RNA sequence: AAUUGGAUUCAACGCCGGGAACCUCACCGGGGGCGACGGCAGGAUGAAGGCCAGGCUGAAGGUCUUGCCGGACGCGCCGAGAGG
């Protein structure tokens, strides 16, 4: 066996969890021990921009949210276990790294 | 080459075109030569096997020795009236006042009979 | 364009070539001969007379 | 007469005339370097189909 | 480079098509893109309220749009998928694009308003605006606004649920501004 | 100490190397990084004037010019933006900029 | 020499400028240079492009004197483009 890490983030809150609750129900049945879908940080990023494009007067300035959140997930199981995982559809729209060590 | 003077020998509207047609088919299979100071050297080495020449070459530089000196070679001499009716011949949509076919491709079982039938006139 | 560039003399049945041929390169490319500075032809090179 | 090639020849090493958008081609007007070189006035106009979001 | 960037690449790589394809596909009738990602052959789903424009007059226009995809993109495969928008009168952008042409067409203000608002109202709008920013004809800055039903609320619970489509419909003694904003029923 | 350095003469046989030890940290940089391709064809004029084939009367667009020992002499035509103003290069004008000596503005009274 | 331009009471004056040493840049001085597509006359009897070397250029065969290659199509205007 080697043991897997699904280290999945997603650019919105809603596309993330789905498919990181589904990674825990579907692997939690078979040759997998699977650790629990553990929540980084939101490296949430700000882009803060004038609006005006006269730069004139009182110019009222845009506050920019770019939020990124990620999950990690260990598991052991084969690299064809960690396949049949990784069928499920995932928003358009979900980066999901897989780092392979023993 | 020639000028628009020379007549020596006819050149029937008939044998032109076959002579128009069997240097565009040996420029796209074989090689040709194009350019008229580059002809001036391929008729001369013996690299030509039948030279076709424009009437239309004037100042005279490589006009005054080249209807004398291509019949001691034993080459034959044919006549096209223009160098755009030779340039679009000559294989290329551009001049060509002298060509050289240097190997007959293509145009082999033309070249041949085109090259007997005016040496048999006249070169 | 420029007329009339017919250099190349005429012997009574051969050719002969007026102008130097290449010594750094190989033959195919010839030299405007200043008389001491050789211009090249293919691409443009500073040569000295040899 | 005759003359060699111009498209632009000389030092553009860095700053602002280095750059240009990838929407309204400009040098000094603005360019957001985080891989998305645009004008802010550009940005604006955008960023809704970005996933950007207005709130505070 | 990292993961936040990567996110912003693939968002910039939405606008370069999207912005191109509108401009052309007016023949068509555009109302989106659904562009699905891969290492393989970026996918990229057009989509239009007729499809026999898009295809072309015979394959040209399907393939004119494969090979424009090679140039921008680093997928040298990109396949083309034709998708019906289902409600096209529910799509503002669809609206904002069709009434653009008419417009640009000479065909009257208020008639053209007329028919437009009657033909996505009949399609299922709780509401409906049509407004025309632009010259107006004359030389004076002034719009002209025409209203049915509900519309868009306050904040930005607001502009999400409404549509909105928007086109400069080009004339020849000045321009008009094409503003298109569709409620939906919801 | 008249003249500029140890002496006039040996600053034109020590060139490269030991005249940096003498220089400020900004004249050194440029001789040690080096200078332009127009900085290449200004040492055939000074070098034409010295000695053999026609001498042109050397003009140059060179402001970012350090004064050297071996250019003492010459008469040096600085296009101030508009035209060519001359300077008479001396042994007192080793370590500054060539760009000072030629003008930027017209020297007029403010008012 | 040019001190590029616009903005002008609130609502022009840390403003367009979220980046002026060249670049930017639109101003000035000087050297050098492309004009589509059609019509018209020209063509390969060799380049429209390149190039030593002086003579000139702040530099660039850029320009002249000067000599020449690789392989083959483009001025001048006239409608009328691209560019600003």
């Amino acid at each position: 066996m080697q043991k897997a890490r699904i280290k999945i983030a997603s650019t919105n809150v809603r596309s993330l969890d789905e498919v990181a609750n589904q990674i825990k129900q579907i692997a939690e049945r078979t040759g997998v021990r699977m650790s629990g879908p553990i929540p980084l940080p939101t490296k949430r990023i700000r882009i803060t921009t004038r609006k005006s494009p006269d730069g004139e007067g009182s110019a009222t300035f845009d506050r920019w949210e770019l939020r990124v959140h990620k999950r990690l997930i260990d598991i052991e199981a084969d690299e064809r276990a960690m396949r049949q995982i990784m069928r499920i559809r995932v928003p358009e729209d979900v980066t999901i790294e897989i780092e392979l060590i023993s | 080459m020639a000028k628009p003077s020379y007549v020596k020998f006819e050149v029937p509207k008939e044998l032109a075109e076959k002579a128009l047609q069997a240097v565009e088919i040996a420029r796209d299979t074989g090689k040709i030569r194009k350019g008229t100071n580059e002809t001036t050297k391929a008729v001369e080495r013996g690299q030509a096997k039948l030279v076709i020449i424009a009437e239309d070459v004037d100042p005279e530089e490589i006009v005054a020795h080249l209807p004398p000196l291509c019949e001691e070679k034993e080459i034959p001499y044919i006549y096209v009236p223009s160098k755009k009716e030779l340039g679009a011949a000559a294989g290329i949509e551009v001049a060509a006042a002298s060509v050289a076919i240097i190997e007959p491709g293509k145009a082999r079982d033309l070249v041949e009979e085109i090259a007997m039938k005016v040496k048999e006139l006249m070169k | 364009m420029g007329q009339k560039w017919k250099l190349y003399e005429i012997k009574d049945g051969k050719v002969i070539r007026k102008n130097k041929f290449c010594p750094r390169c190989g033959p195919g490319v010839f030299m405007a001969d200043h008389g001491d500075r050789w211009a090249c032809g293919k691409c443009g090179y500073t040569e000295w007379k040899k | 007469m005759a003359k060699a090639d111009y498209n632009k020849r000389k030092p553009r090493k860095f700053g602002k005339g280095a750059r240009r958008c990838i929407r309204c081609g400009q040098y000094g007007p603005i360019i957001r370097i985080q891989g998305l070189m645009l004008c802010r006035h550009c940005f604006r106009e955008v960023a809704p189909k970005l996933g950007f979001r207005k709130y505070e | 480079m990292a993961i936040e960037r990567y996110f912003i690449r693939e968002a910039v790589r939405e606008m370069l098509i999207d912005e191109f394809l509108e401009k052309e596909l007016r023949r068509a009738g555009y109302g989106g893109l659904d562009i699905k990602k891969t290492p393989l052959g970026t996918k990229v789903i057009i989509f239009a309220a007729n499809p026999g424009y898009v295809i072309g007059r015979g394959g040209r226009r399907i393939r004119e749009l494969t090979r424009i995809l090679e140039k921008q993109f680093g997928l040298e495969n990109p396949q083309i998928e034709v998708e019906e928008i289902k409600n096209p009168y529910l799509n503002a952008k669809v609206q904002a694009v069709r009434l653009a042409q008419a417009l640009e067409r000479g065909i009257h203000f208020r008639r053209a308003a007329y028919a437009a608002l009657r033909a996505i109202m009949n399609n299922g709008a709780r509401g409906v605006e049509i407004r025309l920013s632009g010259k107006l004809t004359g030389e004076r800055a002034k719009s002209i606004r025409f209203y049915q039903g509900y519309l868009a609320k306050v904040g930005n619970p607001a502009e999400t649920l409404v549509s909105k489509g928007y086109a400069q419909a080009l004339l020849k003694l000045g321009v008009i501004g094409v503003k298109v904003a569709i409620m939906p029923p919801g | 100490f008249r003249y500029r350095g140890y002496t006039l003469e040996q600053l034109m046989n020590m060139s490269l190397e030991e005249l940096a030890r003498l220089f400020p940290a900004r004249q050194r940089r440029s001789l040690k990084r080096g200078l332009t391709p127009e900085q290449k064809k200004l040492l055939r004029k000074i070098r034409l004037a010295k000695k053999g084939k026609y001498k042109k009367p050397i003009r140059t667009h060179c402001r970012d010019m350090i004064i050297l020992p071996e250019m003492v002499g010459l008469t040096i035509y600085v296009h101030n933006g508009k035209e060519f103003v001359p300077v008479e290069i001396k042994p007192e004008m080793i370590g500054h900029y060539l760009g000072e000596f030629a003008p930027t503005r017209k020297k007029v009274e403010h008012g």
